[PDB]
């Protein structure tokens, strides 16, 4: 094949011309994302229960839901939360590769036909089922600087006015507001309706009456009196638009014929529809989108397309209103992709150069100057045909096959530019018999490394996606540089390379040139009289060898396992946590304090805190609250000091001091599905109906018992809530009953006062929004308040609360947990540092085995894919070593001479192990792949030594040590030459202290040491295997 | 409230011994309330930590300490069925007639779950069995409408 | 044919005819299943020592192991050979005469008296200033 | 009563059933015990 | 049913159609409003 | 009618470069293919 295109030179030119417009179109066409899908399909059912506490919405709502999820295909596990805010979260987690629209439509068809059987006001507010994903686009604050609007106000004109159309912006999938449109708000007031002999059934039942939509009919409708002239629809009575309608709303007539509205018995304003949140962005009222990236839309584009959305909506602003962008993934995905093409270019430009420093002709430094780009283009093409996007994965794993497509374009060019130095023939000739040398190696290369990739994308859950994503991307662009490597380059080395006279190796040359040729020459001399002498005492080097062996294997179990490298994004989060039954005014408090930390002590790196108060990750009570810090451009915080990690753990000390509030600052995962480094989450559950109380007990017992193992278990907590103090209110049915008061009547007053109550929909400016009836604060904030609010009898006394009611504290949930449809309470956990995720889980079973009667337990999220990916790693292993034994056989013709090319594996790995080691850096997912290119190449390099040696014991007749010493000697050259270009080439990665830093030093460090090693040893050691193989196996 | 005094409520919660041990050694506030007004000795009398009530008792605790609904810890030990620690409660000097807002007694509260063994410990101790809650209800009024023939035969 | 598309198809259709359906037709739930008609197989469950009847087995499975097994994928219909336990409220017609009552008047009384309500929070948003109390009111809840 | 989903693998399906089966087993009250009456699976299993 | 175009587009149309983003393949989408109460949202998809 | 209008131009354009780059694979020739795909102008005209 190499011969066909060496005559048809046009024909590669063809075939390369086909590969780079195919590139070109999918460079232009293919998505971009900072992260693909990773985790596996999740769908989640959301429901709200106005004025509900946690058993109330477990009991009435999560229970039948939950019992009706049955019929529904690959579902792996089901998961809930029920808390007192009123609110339920199901979560059904899909098997990877499951249609997620088909998991969604299933999950919300079984949920259809539970409807009827939830409450009445759980059907008002609706049951939503969405596709479950946390990853933002960005975030579009929206604040007012002139004190004229609530963050109720600007929720409002966000969702009026903004919301639709950011939701019609093109490449944009899905937009959260953080907020509600207006509500109107009836607070109500006891001692008024007392006053009048009123009560909150009586507002209901007339906002009712006055405010809704009412069917008439036609004049002269079908079927009509023949001669009739006329038909138009006759409109009634429609809903009401504004809080002055809701004021005149008629309650009562009294006996003088004085009239009693709405607005003499209760306060009515547009507010929102829930006052658990408290927003501040700089201290300022503030509301914002959240906005998720479409499916196969392009990041960059649809930022771009959001903001000049944005720009058209400035001039409509109300006075004070500005946007204010907190978060946005966009420009730190710009500069990915600039120091990605950054790096490819000067990885192509230090080709040139090194190809210079030993060829020392311009035709020759051109051919891998052609090739690598088509290689490149290529690739894009096939990750297009895969339906792969651009994004942080796919890209380093171009940059980690920089060394192979390098070396397939090295090898070629080198190999023909010996040939005519050492045999004279002229170019053609010497293209031929050169490709006639390597052309078979080159195939079982192509072979071999696909046994060593392929197989990593075969690994399921999470991390499986991941190292999918560098498989497809590293093979791919491997078997398109072995393509190009025997069709196109062959051809320009044929028709581009100038004829070299035989014996002239450029020492007779003036200046550098002939100096480097003299010195190298002399080197080369050095170098085979060094392998001469290491091949006299074969004995001590395989000693040294399992010294190697054994230091790999050592510094491997001492290597930190984690996922993806933390990032300098400009952005950090900070939680905080006050005391169980704390106020929103007492987090407040806390919020301002934090808020105050960061805008003076850190005024220099900060640019905005996100103050979110009332909301948290493990439920939303009013104790918990998070402040999101925005820090200003990269460019203005130079140093490792006013970096993230820096500012991080100086706010974490400072807090520290903070008195009844736990207090903290963390940097963002890179993909937040994956978990932290060696966690574990555990779930214990009811099987046996023990009850909460049991269940709690059976969790203390267990988290006792894992505090005593601190060797082995770090941080075991619950996820949780704790039992809070609660206000039991008991209606006696036998004083109702005397007095003449329905419990309807009681139930309604207390809900509607106390809880809150949808009552139904009004038109405010076009759209369709709730109106709410509520206690004005004031009324609802102690226990003595109960007894000012009054129901009326039968005989039409107005009866005080207090009159049919008895109260006392006990504790409950505020927010129950259920798994696979039982009871549960999820365990959060981590490894002790040196012991493994595995031997943790181990011990959790083994303490989980001890606890009372009826008490089981099982493992989710990142523990349930660990288990059943953990499983796989050893049969993937295996397939990986067969395959790659089995094709080196077939190459050589030999069962024993594979053994001298697979020897080289711990060469490359002892000093990647030693960079990651000494730089203090961790076994993560691109250290790992970083493995597998070092070991290929350095495998590669062997191949080719082996094949040389080999080809002139069985065509020319030499001996062992003769052969083995030529073919050295030959592969000296090619090998530092990809080398000293490669190692150059991810230089800049491992110096690398900017944005998207840690990717780069987890990509450089592990391959620079790692080369560095492969590449020194190797050209001493692969003589020393085959010589050794060579001899025990005949 | 006292930084001490909040470690103690959530001692004495948690069923913690070792740790309130130590608190009452370096004198955590046994008087100690939350913002409901449960002492220590509530909260353990309601979760039914009997090492801890007698350890808060030796330690000057109020054993008539009332909640802002002046529910007493003796209200919580016989409601939930907690014998020794009713009876540790009672040869301390608790209130056996303690009367809530509600006019509610630990006797009430006992026949009401069917807590035989605590009803007849509460009338050893003399409570009233004419006691009357704000709805005239005793404890035998509780017993017939239950349907429990044990406890009604007991209120004889 | 698309086994899942036919089901949606057939589903969209149902829920335009749902609404006009009968309300105690509604609230027994109507299921649309995509199965064989014949048994996959039969898991029997008994007692060796003799200590639960069949009501009670039956209760058990129904209560503890079928929602689990009607979960698992590939499990398109499961039938228990039984029934779950209700509250069974067998009313006596000499009794509620005596009393001058109807099955209406205990239908009005189990639905007012076994009822889970909504209560609201003491010290709830939006609160007044200097609230320091938070907790749930909790009212009516399912009797047991 | 078990009927296998249109399109599933009855083998698949009844090794998934036996799994969850053997979850519930350990919390079982004393002497309930689970018998397989009837299984068209095995002769699946056995004849090929 | 007895809803007028404007009444039905503010209630139903506009809530409908603004829940209509971040569908696959979605060329345009239409909608009519009328006097009898009724609405039409018809969302036309690329080719294949 | 507006799709098909504007789509013409560059599917004329990359069938050329294909049916050129074909030519110059099978003929083993820049001059041939070049010789040739100057004959397009005298049938698109007869088609116009
Ligand atoms: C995967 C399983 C699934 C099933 C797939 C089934 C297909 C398996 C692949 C079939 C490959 C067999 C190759 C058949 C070639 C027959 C030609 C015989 C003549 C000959 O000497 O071969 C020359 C080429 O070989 C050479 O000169 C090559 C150099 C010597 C061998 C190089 C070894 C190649 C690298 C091996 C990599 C390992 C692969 C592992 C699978 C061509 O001569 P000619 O006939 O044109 O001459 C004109 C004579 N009148
Ligand atoms: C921190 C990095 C450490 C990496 C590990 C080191 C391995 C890579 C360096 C290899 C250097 C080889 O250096 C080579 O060693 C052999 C020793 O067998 C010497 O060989 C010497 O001893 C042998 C055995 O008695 C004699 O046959 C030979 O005549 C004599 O010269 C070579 O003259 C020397 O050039
Ligand atoms: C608008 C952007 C949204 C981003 C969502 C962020 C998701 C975080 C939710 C969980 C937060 C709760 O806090 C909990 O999770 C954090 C994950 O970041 C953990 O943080 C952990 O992982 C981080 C990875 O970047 C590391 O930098 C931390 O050293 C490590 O402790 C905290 O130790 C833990 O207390
Ligand atoms: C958690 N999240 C990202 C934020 C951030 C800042 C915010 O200022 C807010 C949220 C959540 C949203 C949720 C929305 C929700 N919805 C979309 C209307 C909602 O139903 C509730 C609720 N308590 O049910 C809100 O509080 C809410 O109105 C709200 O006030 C929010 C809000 O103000
Ligand atoms: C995007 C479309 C791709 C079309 C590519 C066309 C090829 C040329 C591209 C321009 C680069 C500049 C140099 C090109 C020279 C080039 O292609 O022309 C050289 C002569 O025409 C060769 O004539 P011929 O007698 O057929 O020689 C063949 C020998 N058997
Ligand atoms: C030339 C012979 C190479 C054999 C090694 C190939 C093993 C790869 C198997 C596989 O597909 O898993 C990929 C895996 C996914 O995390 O990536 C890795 O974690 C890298 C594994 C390196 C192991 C070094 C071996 C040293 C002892 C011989
Ligand atoms: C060319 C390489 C092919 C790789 C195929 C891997 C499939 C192996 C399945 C792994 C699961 C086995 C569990 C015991
Ligand atoms: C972008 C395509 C450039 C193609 C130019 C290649 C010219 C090859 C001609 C070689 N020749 C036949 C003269 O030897
Ligand atoms: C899993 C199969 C591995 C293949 C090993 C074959 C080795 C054959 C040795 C023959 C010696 C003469
Ligand atoms: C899960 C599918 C994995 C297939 C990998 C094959 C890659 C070949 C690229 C040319
Ligand atoms: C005494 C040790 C000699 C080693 C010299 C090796 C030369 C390698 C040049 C690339
Ligand atoms: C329109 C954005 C194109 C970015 C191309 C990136 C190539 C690696
Ligand atoms: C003779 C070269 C073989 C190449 C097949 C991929
Ligand atoms: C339509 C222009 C074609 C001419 C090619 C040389
Ligand atoms: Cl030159
Ligand atoms: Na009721």
């Amino acid at each position: 094949m190499p011969n066909f295109f060496i005559d048809r030179p046009i024909f590669a030119w063809v075939i390369a011309i086909i590969i780079m417009l195919a590139g070109g179109l999918a460079i232009l066409k293919l998505p971009v994302a900072q992260y693909p899908t990773i985790a596996p399909p999740a769908v989640t059912i959301s429901a709200s229960y106005p004025g509900a506490d946690a058993k109330t919405v477990q009991d009435t709502v999560t229970q039948v839901i939950e019992q009706n999820m049955n019929g529904i295909d690959n579902l792996m596990y089901m998961s809930s939360n029920s808390d007192s805010t009123g609110t339920v979260q199901i979560t059904l987690t899909f098997e990877s590769g499951t249609d997620a629209d088909i998991a969604q439509v299933q999950v919300q068809n079984k949920l259809q036909l539970a409807m009827p059987l939830l409450p009445q006001e759980v059907q008002q507010q609706g049951v939503s089922v969405e596709k479950s994903s946390s990853s933002f686009l960005m975030v579009v604050g929206v604040i007012n600087t002139d004190g004229t609007m609530t963050q109720e106000d600007i929720s409002d004109y966000v969702a009026a006015n903004m919301k639709d159309a950011i939701s019609r912006t093109s490449g944009v999938g899905d937009v959260q507001l953080f907020g509600s449109q207006y509500a109107m708000r009836i607070w109500m007031n006891p001692n008024e309706l007392n006053k009048f002999q009123l009560t909150p059934v009586d507002v209901i039942t007339a906002i009712k009456a006055q405010n809704a939509q009412v069917a008439a009919g036609q004049l002269g409708g079908t079927p009509p009196v023949k001669g009739q002239q006329l038909n138009a629809s006759i409109i009634a009575q429609t809903r009401l638009t504004s809080t002055e309608e809701f004021g005149k709303i008629l309650l009562k007539v009294n006996q003088d014929g004085s009239r009693v509205l709405l607005r003499d018995v209760a306060k009515i304003e547009l507010g929102g529809e829930n006052y658990d949140i408290i927003a501040e962005f700089n201290g300022q009222p503030a509301s914002g989108l959240g906005i998720k990236l479409a499916t196969g839309a392009n990041a960059l584009d649809t930022a771009a397309a959001i903001r000049a959305e944005l720009a058209k909506m400035e001039p409509f602003f109300p006075s004070g209103l500005k946007i204010v962008y907190p978060y946005d993934t966009t420009p730190f995905v710009k500069i990915s992709i600039h120091e990605v093409v950054k790096t490819l270019v000067e990885a192509i430009i230090l080709v040139f150069l090194v190809m210079y420093l030993f060829l020392q002709n311009f035709r020759a430094t051109l051919i891998p100057t052609i090739a690598v780009p088509v290689v490149l283009l290529g690739t894009f093409a096939v990750l297009a045909a895969f339906g792969f996007s651009i994004n942080t994965l796919t890209m380093f794993g171009m940059v980690l096959a920089i060394g192979l497509l390098v070396d397939d374009a090295i090898v070629v060019v080198e190999n023909v530019e010996r040939v005519m130095a050492e045999e004279g023939l002229p170019p053609k000739e010497a293209t031929r018999k050169s490709m006639g040398q390597i052309q078979g190696a080159l195939v079982g290369i192509a072979m071999v490394l696909s046994a060593v990739f392929v197989p990593m994308a075969f690994f399921g859950g999470s991390t499986g996606a991941i190292y999918r994503q560098f498989s497809i991307t590293i093979v791919s662009a491997m078997a398109l540089s072995v393509l190009v490597a025997l069709i196109l380059t062959p051809a320009l080395c044929a028709t581009m390379l100038k004829p070299i006279a035989k014996g002239d190796h450029g020492e007779g040359k003036k200046g550098f040139f002939g100096w480097f040729n003299r010195m190298f020459e002399k080197s080369t001399h050095h170098y085979t009289d060094s392998v001469g002498g290491i091949l006299r005492s074969t004995g001590r080097y395989l000693v040294l060898y399992l010294i190697i062996v054994v230091g790999m294997a050592y510094l491997f179990v001492r290597l930190p396992s984690s996922f993806l490298p933390d990032e300098d994004q400009g952005v950090f989060m900070t939680m905080v946590q006050l005391p169980a039954g704390a106020t929103q005014e007492r987090t407040q408090k806390v919020l301002n304090e934090v808020t105050h930390y960061y805008l003076t002590k850190e005024k220099n790196n900060v640019e905005s805190v996100f103050a979110v108060n009332g909301f948290g990750f493990a439920g939303r009570p009013q104790n918990t609250g998070i402040a999101f810090v925005s820090l200003k451009d990269w460019a203005d915080r130079p140093g490792e000091e006013n970096k993230v990690e820096a500012i991080t753990m100086r706010a974490t000390r400072a807090f520290s001091q903070i008195k009844d509030a736990m207090v903290f600052a963390f940097n963002l995962p890179a993909i937040v599905e994956l978990g932290t480094a060696t966690g574990f989450d555990f779930e214990l559950i009811d099987q046996a109906g023990l009850g909460h109380e049991k269940l709690t007990q059976a969790r203390n017992q267990l988290l006792a018992e894992a505090a005593k193992h601190p060797d082995m278990l770090t941080s075991v907590r619950p996820n949780g809530l704790e039992d809070t103090p609660q206000f039991k209110i008991d209606i006696d049915q036998e004083k109702a009953q005397a007095l003449g008061v329905s419990i309807n009547d009681i139930n309604t007053t207390l809900g509607a006062a106390w809880g809150g109550s949808y009552v139904n929909d009004f038109i405010d400016r076009g759209r369709v929004k709730k109106v709410y009836v509520m206690s004005e604060a004031k009324y609802r904030m102690l226990p003595d308040d109960i007894g000012d609010w009054y129901v009326r009898a039968a005989d039409g006394q107005m009866v005080p609360f207090s009159a049919f009611s008895s109260s006392r504290w006990e504790y409950g949930s505020p927010r129950l947990e259920r798994y696979n449809g039982l009871p549960s309470m999820e365990i959060l956990g981590q490894a002790a540092p040196g012991k493994s995720t595995g031997e943790a889980m181990e011990l959790m079973e083994q303490l989980a085995s001890k606890l009372p009667t009826g008490v089981g337990y099982d493992w989710t999220g990142m523990s349930y894919q660990e288990r059943l990916s953990g499983n796989q790693a050893p049969s993937l292993y295996a397939i990986s070593l067969i395959v790659v034994f089995l094709c080196l056989a077939a190459l050589y013709e030999s069962w024993s001479i594979p053994f001298s090319v697979m020897l080289v594996v711990p060469l490359g790995v002892i000093g990647a192990l030693l960079a990651a080691t000494f730089r203090g850096l961790t076994n993560d997912v691109y250290f790992q792949v970083g493995l597998l290119t070092t070991i290929g190449l350095s495998a590669k390099n062997a191949i080719l030594i082996v094949e040389f040696a080999k080809d002139l014991m069985d065509k020319e007749g030499k001996g062992l040590i003769e052969a083995t010493l030529d073919a050295v000697r030959m592969r000296l050259r090619p090998i530092l030459m990809t080398s000293l270009a490669f190692i150059l080439g991810v230089m800049p990665l491992v110096i690398s202290t900017g944005a998207g830093s840690g990717a780069q030093n987890a990509v450089g460090t592990g391959v620079m040491g790692g080369m560095v090693t492969a590449t020194v040893l190797a050209i001493f050691f692969v003589p020393v295997f085959f010589v050794v193989v060579r001899r025990r196996f005949s | 409230g006292s930084d001490l005094g909040k470690k103690l409520l959530e001692a004495a919660r948690a069923g913690r011994d070792d740790e309130v041990r130590i608190l009452m050694a370096n004198g955590a506030d046994v008087n100690a309330a939350d913002v409901v007004g449960w002492t220590p000795l509530h909260l353990a009398a309601y979760w039914g930590h009997l090492e801890i009530v007698e350890v808060l008792l030796k330690n000057g605790a109020d054993v008539n300490a009332y909640d802002t609904l002046g529910s007493t810890p003796l209200h919580l030990a016989a409601h939930f069925g907690h014998l020794e620690i009713v009876e540790v409660l009672l040869k301390n000097g608790a209130d056996v007639n303690a009367k809530d807002d509600n006019g509610i007694t630990p006797l009430h509260l006992a026949a009401n779950r069917g807590h035989l063994e605590i009803v007849e410990v509460l009338l050893k101790y003399g409570a009233d069995v004419n006691a009357q809650d704000k709805f005239g209800k005793t404890a035998f009024d509780i017993s017939i409408n239950n349907g429990n023939e044990d406890l009604a035969e007991i209120l004889q």
